[PDB]
């Protein structure tokens, strides 16, 4: 019954909907690229080369 | 009629209006865009590989019952738009002789619910 | 609506409530535990309601703005279609449980069938006709197809819904054209306007199409080629239904709108009914020779009578509609009683419909050849049986209007139409090489066969007052 | 001039400028609403979204439209070759032809008709042939599966849509469109739209409105992960673009109706604001992006499950909601709370 | 122009019409339908009997599309190569040719006017004309109409309805009521544990 | 000028027409049900004229009526229809001949 009444009420979709506009105000972690660029550790494997 | 002039014409006008603003859209990459078909890009697609047939072959509707029922029922709502824009006027037969009519529309559809026809084939 | 009209349209508000109710109580009390319930109920409610509209005192009237016609015609019309659907009903029963064709939404389809035909005989507009009859068809385009496993009753709906649904339009026509002359739908104004100096092409060409499109439901030829195959596939139950209820229905029906809506141009209408009477008579009995069959003989009897009864409306008087509607009355009791028998035919417990099974049965079960024998003179029209007085009186109305041509046409066909008969008592009586067909028959179904074939007789004696209620009845329509 | 004007010419130019004026609204409303609909979902998935065609990606859908048109047109060999190049055509020209009836302030409306709710609901069911038509026409099985998904989905929707709105009939005594605005008129800005008395239709008919769009939850005659692209997997540049185009048309057609029939369409919320087309306008963008979080936001639904929703849901409580509003009407309960006729 | 318009729809309607029945193609039958019914509500508005007009079309755009729907699920397996046809339209021509000769003479009753039962008042709008006399003065008809509407109801079912019981259903209410707490749960399995 | 001799030759067309194509149809049923829809789209264009030209509501009453009943007819010719293809597997006209004579 209490399951019952949540649905009638949308409440599930309301919950998203709360949870969707949380997200919408938040900040984005996008890089900028190729302005702005992801880490790379000291032994990261790119390209090679002979020293 | 003036009705008819002041109204409906302009349904008639815009009618060719917004159809001419399709057709131009269609007609533009044909007259722009580069045409080069051949036999493998203008087959049937299904995924990659060859379609096993194409898509005239008879297919079970498990829905056609409710189709059916879908017509019937598109009649009984149209009796309600004439009844409710005349709703301030209504006699106490024409508005209870609805009420009649919904009740009965309403036990053809408690017998479709209980039969199960709303449920697919 | 006043309290005065919905008075004067009870008995139908009382079947209509009833098979809402009905419905409601199969969906939610059983469903097919209840058919059989369903059924006698249904049976009772046929008789209660023909009591209320038969019974007490009647005072002819009209309701709804004329739309609705309460007159000893329209009583007299409601009767015989009740009780005859009562019977059919009731003789049925048995023989449908036992074949796994009894749903509980069968009796209901039926009740609302009958309700169609309730308005179609009390119309006094085009709008009541076409309601009233659009209601009946359709119920009967569903029981015709209700054998799902049957590729014939299939069959049988298809060919009765397409060429129902064309003699419908055929009709709806016509229908729009008298409007547009007329100005009106109701039959009052219509009658006033359609008279001898102002018949146009058009408003005759609306009476020619209104009049084919109901001659369809008669099986008046050449409207008449669905009847032996709708007869031949539907279930058999469904086939005795459709040769009584709807054709006396049908039949008063037309007697209704050539009477008070084209009653003022008789002379207009009353030879294009005489030549459907002809093709009718002399069609029913020619093919009727050549059927093995017997529901799809019964189809050829079926149109070759109600040939006879149009010879009575054909006269365009109040002795042709009375003796028109006596013909019915008789009609309808010979039909039950015969499908009574027909429904009881059966070789090795499957029922068998070729006529060649009834070699030698008046040796197997006296009593039931006896009266099959005398059902069969009756629907060939020979003394004393009650069947000769019923084309008596028609042919007394043919003669008495002037149209001697018609009634020696119609004796004509019935000699045709009476060797088929007779070979069904050759048969029976001393016919070849008997195979084993047996006639299974409960207590009810044996009273469907026994009464009607006893009433042919006791008939000869006394109508018991029908013949003169007929009389009655038929001053009301025509005036 | 007016020698002119008063002609049949100047009354011919009338009607076309007029005819100008609507394109112009929502063929330039469509740059902006699928630039919108695509922002929004991506601020709620922590992303961008196109941020980089023009300033801050505004120009993104002047260069999908053009990439379409210098598209080539690949014609399916097994198509029937004018049914599918009608599909698009319907679905693109019948949407925009819908809104000739819309009133956007008062007298701001090209056809003042009568029966312009019936009409609405004539010409956007007559849209779906585009997509029955277009999968059917294409002669490959993932858009003839999404055909009968389309029909079926008109059985859903529709078979109760028309008893959703019987209500505000009943409340107005009129569908003329300018009537229903005219209705929710008083002296308590909002609380006098119709979205009050009528709360349960607002959901039923924001409901119906997105399975009428193809609009997720009910975005099942496209269906990526089942069926490829649905209806239009066999259609490319401008036949493809005429689809999606009256796709967003359909959406905002049901933003302007919302907005119409339930928040008092160019009515100002507050007593002291004027009333115009700025308010018309602000609400439909209100409930497109009511349309783009939805999408956001929800999975979907199977067809058979969109059907049960319907018949068993909205279909029951649609027809018991018109008979208590006219119960309510009839006796003017609450003084008239529900009886705005005159 | 009136003439313009009238002329535009009827030709419309007239040859959709024709292509209905002489097309060899289903589903060109179905969109030629459509057409017709189309046209046809273009020339009832042209005589102000708008309230049909749109009606006709609203019923008919979705019955046409349950056609369609039937004409698929039957289709014939002979798509790709999909009579006495002389002698039909010699009959065709025939009863035209009548009806043409009995409208030639057309004059309704002097009596007509007198005898109308709803006359239409210029000042009342289409829809609120019907909605006066449909419900009070056609009302015994109104209420046959819903038994006919349900007549089609029962019969449809009785007819038809069937449910496969080879597959598998879910009961959706049961779907909603599924508890995660109840329907799933941690266990404390001992290193070296099986079942 | 447009008179309701205009319109009544307009419905005697499509009437001519839904009547052709039920005894020409031999391919499919459901054409049929279609030209039976048209046959009565041809009576409601009668009704509709006759309509308006008197000043009178009956006919477009009348066409109302006509709607529901063709309504309840496509339903029950469809399932009619329905259950011949499941007994037969087939719904072309030249099919529903097994009974005869
Ligand atoms: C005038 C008013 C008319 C409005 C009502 C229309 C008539 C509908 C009645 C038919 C229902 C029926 O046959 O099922 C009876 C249902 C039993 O049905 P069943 O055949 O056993 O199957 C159960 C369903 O399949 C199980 O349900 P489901 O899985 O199909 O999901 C649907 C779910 C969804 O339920 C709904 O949403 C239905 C709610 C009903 C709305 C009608 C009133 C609205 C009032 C207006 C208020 C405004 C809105 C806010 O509804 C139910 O759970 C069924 C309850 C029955 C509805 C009774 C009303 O219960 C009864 O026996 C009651 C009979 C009375
Ligand atoms: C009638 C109403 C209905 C709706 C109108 C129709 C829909 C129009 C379509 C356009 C939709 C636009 C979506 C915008 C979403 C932007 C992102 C958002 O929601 O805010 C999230 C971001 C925060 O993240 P950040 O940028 O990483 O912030 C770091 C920095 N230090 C900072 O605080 O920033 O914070 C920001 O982005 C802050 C700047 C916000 C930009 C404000 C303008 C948005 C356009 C509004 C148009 C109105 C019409
Ligand atoms: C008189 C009423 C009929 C009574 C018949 C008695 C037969 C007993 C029987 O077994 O059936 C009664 C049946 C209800 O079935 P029951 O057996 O109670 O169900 C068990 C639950 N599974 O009951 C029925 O079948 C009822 C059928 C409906 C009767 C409708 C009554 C109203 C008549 C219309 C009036 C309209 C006025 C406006
Ligand atoms: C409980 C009661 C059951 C129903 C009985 C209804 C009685 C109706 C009746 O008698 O109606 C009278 C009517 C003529 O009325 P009127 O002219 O006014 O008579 C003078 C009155 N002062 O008379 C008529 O309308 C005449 C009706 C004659 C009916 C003939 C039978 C019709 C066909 C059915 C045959 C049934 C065969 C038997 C089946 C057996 C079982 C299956
Ligand atoms: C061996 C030889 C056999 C030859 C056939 C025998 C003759 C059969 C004639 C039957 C009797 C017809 C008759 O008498 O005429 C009927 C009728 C007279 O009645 P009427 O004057 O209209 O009175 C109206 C009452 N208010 O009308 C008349 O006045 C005469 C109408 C004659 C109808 C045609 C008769 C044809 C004869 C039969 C041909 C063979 C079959
Ligand atoms: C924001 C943009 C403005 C929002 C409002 C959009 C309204 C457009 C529809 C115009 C409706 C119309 O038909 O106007 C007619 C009206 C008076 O016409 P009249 O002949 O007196 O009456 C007709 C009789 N039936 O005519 C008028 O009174 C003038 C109509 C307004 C013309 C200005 C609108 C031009 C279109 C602007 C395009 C750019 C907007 C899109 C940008 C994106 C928006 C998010
Ligand atoms: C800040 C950036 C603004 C950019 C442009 C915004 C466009 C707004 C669209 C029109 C207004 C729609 C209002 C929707 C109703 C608000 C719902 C809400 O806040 O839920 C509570 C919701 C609760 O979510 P929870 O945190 O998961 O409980 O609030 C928030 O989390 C903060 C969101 C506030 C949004 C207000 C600003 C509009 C964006
Ligand atoms: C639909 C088929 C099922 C019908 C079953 C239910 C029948 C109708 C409901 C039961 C109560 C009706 C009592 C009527 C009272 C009366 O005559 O006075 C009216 C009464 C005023 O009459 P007065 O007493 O003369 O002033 O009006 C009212 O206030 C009530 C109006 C109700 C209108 C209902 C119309 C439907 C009935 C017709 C059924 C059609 C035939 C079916 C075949
Ligand atoms: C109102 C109706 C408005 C138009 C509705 C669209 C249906 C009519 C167009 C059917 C065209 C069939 C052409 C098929 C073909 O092989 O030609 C392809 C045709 C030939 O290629 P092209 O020489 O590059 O045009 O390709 C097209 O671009 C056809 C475009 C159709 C334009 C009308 C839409
Ligand atoms: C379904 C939900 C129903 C909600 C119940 C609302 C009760 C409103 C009763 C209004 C009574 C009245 O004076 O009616 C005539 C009154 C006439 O006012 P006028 O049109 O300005 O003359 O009704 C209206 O059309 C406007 C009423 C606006 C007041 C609504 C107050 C609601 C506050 C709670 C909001 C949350
Ligand atoms: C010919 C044998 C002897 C009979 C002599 C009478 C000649 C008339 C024969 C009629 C048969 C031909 C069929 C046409 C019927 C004409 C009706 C007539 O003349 O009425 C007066 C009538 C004059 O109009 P009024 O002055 O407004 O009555 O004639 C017309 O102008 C009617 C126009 C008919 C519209 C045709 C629409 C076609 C739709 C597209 C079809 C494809
Ligand atoms: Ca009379």
């Amino acid at each position: 019954f209490a399951r019952a009444t949540k649905y009638f009420l949308m409440w599930d979709f309301i919950k998203g909907f709360g949870l969707g506009m949380r997200y919408f105000v938040s900040p984005k972690p996008t890089l900028n690229y190729p302005h702005e660029k992801g880490p790379l550790s000291p032994r990261f494997r790119g390209e090679h080369a002979l020293r | 009629m003036e009705y008819l002039l002041q109204e409906y014409l302009p349904i008639l006008v815009f009618l060719g209006m917004a159809s001419a603003l399709a057709i131009v859209l269609i007609l533009a990459a044909a007259v722009i865009a580069v045409r080069n078909p051949d036999p493998e890009k203008v087959s049937a697609y299904e995924c990659g590989f060859n379609a096993f047939d194409d898509a005239r072959m008879k297919f079970d509707v498990r829905f056609y019952l409710v189709s059916i029922l879908f017509i019937i029922f598109d009649l009984e709502v149209a009796f309600l738009f004439p009844w409710a824009v005349s709703f301030a006027s209504l006699s106490d037969v024409a508005f209870w002789g609805m009420m009649v009519f919904l009740a009965v529309l309403t036990v053809g559809f408690a017998y479709e619910w209980k039969k199960g026809a709303l449920e697919w084939a | 609506m006043t309290s005065l009209d919905f008075s004067t349209i009870l008995p139908e508000v009382v079947l209509a409530g009833y098979a809402l109710a009905a419905l409601m109580a199969g969906a939610y009390l059983g469903k097919d535990r209840l058919a059989r319930t369903l059924l006698w109920v249904t049976v009772a409610a046929f008789l209660v309601v023909a009591a209320m509209v038969g019974l007490g005192n009647h005072v002819d009237g009209a309701a709804f703005h004329g739309m609705f016609i309460d007159d000893g015609f329209s009583r007299f019309a409601k009767v015989v279609t009740l009780v005859a659907a009562a019977g059919v009903l009731a003789m049925s029963a048995d023989y449908m449980q036992r074949r796994n064709m009894l749903r509980f939404e069968f009796p209901i389809i039926v009740a609302l069938a009958v309700l169609g035909m309730m308005f179609m005989v009390s119309a006094g507009d085009l709008l009541t006709l076409y309601m009233g009859l659009e209601l009946q068809s359709l119920a009967l385009y569903v029981v015709a197809a209700m054998r799902r496993d049957s590729v014939r009753s299939s069959e049988a709906g298809l060919k009765y819904f397409v060429l129902g649904s064309l003699s419908s339009g055929l009709l709806l026509y016509g229908a729009s054209l008298v409007y547009g002359f007329a100005g009106t739908t109701g039959f009052e104004g219509i009658i006033s306007t359609i008279e001898a100096g102002h018949l146009s092409l058009g408003v005759l060409f609306g009476l020619v199409f209104m009049l084919v499109g109901l001659s369809f439901k008669v099986s008046a030829v050449p409207f008449h080629m669905w009847t032996p195959d709708v007869y031949e596939g539907s279930p058999t139950p469904v086939t005795a239904f459709f040769a009584t209820a709807p054709k006396v229905a049908a039949m008063a029906l037309i007697a209704r709108l050539v009477f008070d809506a084209f009653g003022h141009v008789i002379g207009d209408w009353s030879q294009i009914v005489a030549a459907l009477a002809v093709m009718s008579m002399f069609l029913g009995s020619i093919a009727g020779i050549g059927q093995t069959n017997i529901k799809r003989l019964m189809a050829y009897s079926s149109i070759a009578h109600m040939g006879f009864a149009l010879v009575g409306l054909a006269a365009g008087t109040a002795i042709g509609v009375q003796n028109m509607l006596l013909y019915m009355t008789i009609y309808a009791v010979m039909n039950i009683g015969t499908f009574a028998f027909i429904l009881s035919m059966e070789r090795d417990g499957v029922p068998v419909t070729d006529l060649a099974a009834l070699n030698r049965f008046a040796w197997t079960d006296p009593v039931k050849a006896l009266a099959m024998l005398v059902l069969m003179f009756s629907l060939a029209g020979v003394p004393p049986t009650l069947g000769f007085f019923a084309k008596f009186g028609v042919l007394t109305a043919a003669v008495d209007a002037g149209m001697g041509w018609l009634a020696v046409l119609g004796v004509i066909a019935s000699v045709i139409g009476a060797f088929y008969y007779l070979r069904i008592v050759y048969y029976m009586y001393f016919g070849g090489e008997s195979e084993g067909m047996t006639s299974r028959m409960g207590a009810v179904q044996y009273l469907a066969l026994m009464v009607p074939a006893l009433a042919m007789l006791v008939g000869a004696i006394s109508m018991f007052g029908v013949d003169s209620a007929a009389g009655r009845a038929a001053e009301t329509l025509v005036g | 001039m007016a020698e002119f004007w008063a002609s049949p010419y100047g009354f011919a130019l009338s009607m076309l400028l007029q005819g100008l004026a609507v394109i112009a609204f929502v063929m330039g409303s469509l740059i902006f609403m699928v630039y919108g609909d695509r922002k929004i979902w991506a601020a709620v998935q922590m992303r961008r979204g196109p941020n980089v065609v023009g300033p801050w990606g505004l120009l993104q859908t002047f260069a999908d439209a053009l990439k379409y048109i210098v598209k080539e047109i690949v014609i399916p060999a097994g198509a029937d070759k004018f049914v599918y190049f009608l599909a698009p055509f319907l679905s693109m020209m019948l949407a925009l032809f819908a809104f000739v009836v819309i009133p956007f302030d008062e007298g701001w409306v090209m056809a003042n008709i009568n029966v312009g709710i019936l009409f609405i609901f004539a010409a956007s069911s007559l849209e779906v042939y585009g997509v029955i038509m277009g999968g059917w026409a294409s002669n490959s099985k993932y858009p003839f599966l999404a055909s009968l998904r389309s029909a079926a989905q008109m059985i859903s929707y529709e078979v109760s849509l028309g008893l959703i709105i019987i209500g505000i009939i009943i409340s107005t005594g009129s569908m003329n469109l300018t009537a229903i605005v005219e209705a929710q008129r008083g002296d308590y800005g909002l609380l006098n739209w119709y979205w009050l008395p009528h709360l349960p239709m607002v959901v039923l008919f924001f409901v119906s409105a997105l399975a009428e769009c193809n609009r997720p939850p009910f975005d099942l005659v496209e269906a990526e992960s089942e069926l490829v692209a649905g209806f239009m997997t066999e259609y490319s540049s401008t036949p493809y673009l005429l689809f999606m185009a009256g796709e967003y048309i359909a959406m905002y057609l049901m933003c302007a109706l919302l907005s119409l029939l339930f928040f008092g369409g160019w009515l100002s919320p507050v007593p002291f604001i004027a009333d115009g087309w700025w308010w018309m306008v602000i609400k439909m963008w209100f409930w497109f992006y009511m349309f783009a979080m939805v999408k956001a936001i929800v999975p979907r639904y199977r067809y058979d499950q969109l059907m049960r929703i319907g018949w068993k849901v909205f279909l029951p409580l649609s027809l018991g909601w018109v008979v208590l509003v006219a119960i309510l009407a009839r006796y003017e309960i609450l003084g008239g709370f529900w009886a705005r006729f005159a | 122009m009136m003439t313009f318009a009238f002329y535009l729809f009827a030709i419309s309607a007239c040859v959709a019409g024709f292509m209905v029945v002489i097309g060899r193609n289903p589903v060109h039958s179905v969109l030629w339908l459509i057409l017709a019914f189309l046209s046809a509500a273009g020339l009832f508005v042209l005589q102000g009997a708008e309230f049909v007009a749109m009606l006709l079309v609203v019923v008919y755009v979705g019955a046409v599309a349950v056609l369609f729907l039937f004409v698929v699920m039957m289709l014939d397996v002979d798509f790709a190569e999909l009579r006495y046809l002389p002698l039909a339209l010699v009959i065709g021509v025939v009863l035209l040719a009548q009806l043409g000769i009995a409208f030639s003479g057309w004059t309704p009753s002097d009596q007509a006017e007198s005898l109308r039962a709803a006359p239409v008042d210029a000042a009342v709008e289409n829809t609120l004309g019907l909605g006066l006399v449909l419900y009070d003065r056609y009302v015994l008809m109104f209420q046959l109409a819903g038994l006919v509407l349900l007549v089609a109801m029962i019969g449809a079912i009785v007819l038809t309805m069937r449910h496969r019981k080879d597959v598998k259903r879910q009961n959706v209410l049961e779907q909603m009521w599924r508890d995660p707490a109840k329907t799933m749960e941690l266990k404390d399995v001992k290193p070296g544990q099986g079942l | 000028m447009i008179g309701l001799t205009h319109y009544l030759v307009v419905g005697a067309i499509l009437f001519v027409t839904g009547i052709f194509g039920i005894f020409v149809n031999r391919k499919n049923v459901i054409v049929i049900l279609m030209s039976i829809e048209l046959m009565l789209l041809a009576v409601n264009i009668n009704f509709v004229a006759f309509s308006t030209h008197l000043g009178d509501l009956a006919g477009q009453v009348f066409t109302m009526f006509v709607l529901t009943v063709a309504a309840a007819e496509a339903a029950i010719g469809l399932a009619i229809l329905v259950v011949f293809f499941r007994n037969r597997g087939t719904i072309a006209v030249e099919d529903v001949n097994v009974m005869k004579g």
